[PDB]
């Protein structure tokens, strides 16, 4: 006999449990949209662009990426291509990865599988998980050494 | 003896020079000093696989097939003791991770005073009974979930987000550590009440502390930025919200961060590869002109 | 980018690093003798991270003197003596806060401000009741954003 009722806050987000399970507010598909608290239920923030970077394969088929802030003047991306390194800028530009010592570290197939990147305030590391750390022969300190 | 790891094995750099470009140096590891084979040990990596750096009271660090070797105090490129005379208490420690079962250690996520390690079936927090870090450094096991191995434990505040390996449509942790007891960690479910909406492959955790979220990007669907909006007040959390943000069809979104509170967006046509810049402001203007902030896409 | 004090020693912050100085003397970055390390010697810390953390800030908030910078927070304090070469470091709680500001305390909070793009907020930072050592920070503009430019 003429029930109301308000749902008041839909903050919300996709619960996909059944009809009379859910809690209000929530809703079965959500797109695009951004749920902040006071302000109820916004259209997403529209995505600014930037300065392309390439054609389709100009990054690996599922490359590793990982950003760098140093500073607030000093930001990067770094993408790890099956095939070496790209790095772009964080205003859309690209700086040139030099190779002094040889690649031959970053080739790998699956690059986001294998590869990995821990940036720390003086220096960055990269380790490779499929490169298994040999021990250097040809470099002993004295040769043969009778000890009598 | 010999005294040096081969340079070409291990992991490699990537420092920038002041013109501008960035160089891809490996690094000197220094040489094996003051010591033999059998009392100067190899440092348990030199015949497996590194998986991971990490720092720990000024020392370096790497996991390995089971180990965790940390490096001198002053100095990270040096994985020997100074002299095997006289044990200095700056020495690198070589503690195999002890367990029941089989566990090769994956990560290393500082949470909340420990500078935890985890692996793949168990979780393991590195802290010593005692001093810094001498020979004496324990290692124990706290909580045994199962966490996928493709995705990087992303820390918010004072949780810890990681993915799971179901087989298909996947879920995502939400890793406390507990009110009531003094070291007691947990793991719950944050797709507890949204299975089968996140499809196989985490492969990058986002976030933000700033606008308060956590996403999730996927390589099973990959045009969606699965998007966790959360609101803690009073301890007590007060929305567990979900959403995907769409760029478009046939559009793959290959890679999310933030600083912040711009979410710099690299995504991928079937023609180009961009870059984009998605920011959180309430009225102000994204371009210069634009009456009214037109939401837009690109 | 600071001055602190911390157990009769000056210190500075740094790129990533806190260095205190001696014991007695505040003007002072040297040990006595490099012979006979003496428990005095000043202390060179780099904070250990996984990720990009530049200190800015060193507040001291209940037992601790807690030192913050921009992306996570750090607490200072050591297992043992009170300052050795032996001097924990760890990073409680990883919330973000503005370079420019300095975080103020009243009680037992202290406050501080956060970086939004523009109508920022600021942040209650807490000592929990029910752990021994867990701090956190809530949103005391959780309920009113859109004020503060």
């Amino acid at each position: 006999a003429l029930i109301s009722q308000s749902i008041k806050n839909l903050k919300g987000g996709i619960s996909q449990q059944p009809d009379i399970l859910r809690y209000p507010d929530q809703g079965s598909r959500q797109v695009n949209g951004w749920s902040s608290e006071t302000e109820g239920l916004q259209k997403r923030p529209p995505l600014v662009f930037l300065n392309t970077l390439g054609d389709n394969g100009a990054l690996g088929q599922a490359p590793y990426i990982h950003l760098i802030n140093r500073d607030e003047h000093e930001q990067y991306y770094a993408v790890f291509t099956g095939s070496g390194i790209r790095v772009f800028d964080l205003s859309g530009n690209e700086k040139q990865v030099r190779y002094p010592n040889g690649s031959n570290y970053i080739k790998t197939a699956n690059p986001r599988n294998d590869l990995r990147m821990v940036t720390v305030a003086d220096y960055t590391f990269i380790v490779n998980r499929n490169v298994v750390a040999q021990k250097n022969t040809k470099s002993v300190n004295l040769p043969n050494y009778n000890p009598n | 003896t010999e005294d040096q790891v081969l340079w070409e094995t291990m992991p490699h750099a990537l420092v920038r020079a002041a013109d501008g470009n960035f160089d891809f140096k490996w690094l000197e590891w220094s040489p094996k000093s003051c010591g033999d084979v059998d009392t100067n040990p190899w440092p348990s990596f030199v015949g497996s696989s590194i998986n991971d750096v990490f720092f720990f009271r000024n020392r370096l660090g790497f996991l390995s097939g089971e180990n965790i070797i940390l490096s001198r105090t002053a100095k990270y490129f040096n994985f020997y003791p100074a002299s095997i005379a006289n044990l200095s208490d700056d020495d690198p420690i070589d503690v195999a991770v002890s367990t029941n079962r089989i566990a090769i250690l994956k990560y290393a996520v500082p949470f909340s005073e420990e500078l935890l390690i985890w692996s793949d079936e168990a979780q393991f927090v590195l802290t010593a009974s005692g001093t810094l870090t001498s020979k004496s450094v324990e290692l124990n096991l706290t909580t045994q979930f199962d966490v996928q191995d493709r995705a990087r434990p992303f820390g918010i505040g004072r949780n810890v987000y990681f993915a799971s390996p179901r087989s298909s449509f996947t879920s995502i942790h939400r890793y406390y550590a507990v009110q009531d007891v003094s070291s007691v960690k947990n793991a719950e479910d944050i797709t507890s009440h949204v299975p089968n909406y996140i499809p196989n492959g985490v492969f990058s955790i986002c976030g933000s502390g700033t606008e308060n979220f956590c996403s999730v990007l996927s390589h099973g669907d990959p045009s969606k930025i699965f998007m966790y909006k959360f609101l803690y007040l009073n301890e007590e959390l007060r929305q567990q919200s979900w959403s995907h943000w769409d760029f478009g069809e046939n559009v793959q979104v290959l890679a999310c961060q933030s600083i912040s509170s711009d979410m710099y967006v690299i995504l991928r046509n079937e023609f180009n590869t961009f870059l984009a810049r998605i920011s959180f402001t309430k009225n102000a203007i994204d371009l210069q002109g634009e009456p009214y902030r037109a939401f837009m896409d690109m």
